[PDB]
């Protein structure tokens, strides 16, 4: 089963998640409407191209870690 | 070709290494290494095709990727070889590695920007071009997201593991490869990426020149594992969907197999092994 979708404003940025040279991702995340590449690991944790080496439990947690890392910078399309 | 511990380089060797790296960057060659790495980081998956990491070929793939990079450095200055960073020994922000004559230090607290050394954005010599966000400056936060680098004792606990890799040959595996990569256990390679922070913690991690030194030490640990376990070898050995078996070729090169890369001494030796 895919995780549920989400939509919130986190640290002033809109983060959204939804079930759907880069893999064919079963789930999509956006930060202010720009897609963030995310990936699920076998144990159910998530990572993203902004924070690839530090797994977090959910795609919303990956979106929030990306906003934390970006420190206000716009994401670029991948 | 001798790969030497970074800590041991002379002033002249540090100067020549930095100059060769900066010339690869100037000429445009450096950024295509960053782009190739990113393409595999984002495409390898635990449930499908996987080559450059989360998989048994993590080690031979990086051994060939690092040989491609070293050969490019040698095309600029034939005296330069890739040094390695023993993060179990050189484990603080005060290490010589992070001095202004070598890689520069940590980033400032406001935006993570590295402010000193040859790779600082202010030099004009290290634009971050292959990137996932607008920021074009090298960033680091040494020790920011995780408190400590691995210790020698932790490294030994991984070197003691006899199986090279195990089914399902991905981030859930037991065995040496996945414990050195760090998805399970005390965590060696992934934790170093998290510890450096900045671009090293992202899917464009070769943007920091420390990438190469980190992976040259991971490559050395594979060599040490081999000497610990002369009876153990690369697996799988044939017929495994989505995974590079011993005698299958690896993308992107297509002309080399794990088997061609098991013996590093065909290409270089270490200062000590
Ligand atoms: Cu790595
Ligand atoms: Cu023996």
């Amino acid at each position: 089963a895919a995780p549920e979708s989400f939509d919130e404003v986190y640290k002033g940025r809109r983060i959204q998640g939804r079930p759907a040279h880069e893999h064919g991702g079963g789930y999509e995340v956006f930060v202010d409407g720009v897609q963030l590449h995310v990936m699920r690991n076998a144990d159910g944790s998530w990572i993203s191209v902004v924070s690839h080496y530090d797994p977090v439990p959910t795609p919303r947690a990956a979106a929030r870690a990306a906003v934390d890392e970006l420190q206000g910078a716009p994401l670029l399309p991948f | 070709t001798v790969r030497k511990n970074q800590a041991t380089l002379t002033a002249d060797e540090k100067r020549r290494f930095v100059a060769a790296v900066l010339e690869l960057k100037r000429s445009g060659r450096y950024d295509e290494f960053v782009r190739t790495h990113n393409e595999f980081i984002m495409s390898d998956t635990d449930s499908g095709e996987r080559t450059g990491h989360r998989s048994p070929s993590f080690l031979p793939w990086h051994r060939r990727f690092l040989l491609d990079f070293e050969q490019a450095l040698q095309s600029v200055d034939s005296s330069v070889t890739l040094p390695y960073w023993d993060w179990s020994a050189d484990r603080t922000v005060r290490a010589s590695l992070w001095a202004p004559d070598f890689l520069g230090g940590t980033g400032r607290s406001t935006d993570g920007r590295v402010m000193d050394g040859p790779f600082a954005a202010s030099t004009g010599n290290w634009p971050i071009n292959v990137r996932v966000d607008s920021r074009t400056y090298l960033r680091r936060s040494l020790g920011g997201s995780v408190a400590e680098l691995p210790t020698r004792a932790e490294v030994e606990s991984v070197l003691a593991i006899s199986a090279y890799d195990l089914p399902p040959y991905n981030s859930a595996s037991e065995g040496f490869r996945n414990h050195l990569e760090g998805w399970r256990g005390v965590n060696l390679h992934n934790r170093v990426h998290v510890w450096v922070g900045g671009q090293m913690a992202t899917g464009v991690s070769p943007n920091d020149p420390v990438f190469w030194l980190h992976h040259a030490y991971v490559d050395k640990l594979w060599a040490e594992w081999q000497r610990r376990h002369p009876d153990s070898a690369y697996v799988p050995t044939g017929g495994t969907p989505d995974v590079v078996d011993l005698n299958e070729t690896m993308k992107p090169w297509n002309t080399v197999r794990p088997a061609d890369l098991l013996d590093h001494t065909a290409y270089y030796t270490f200062d000590a092994l």
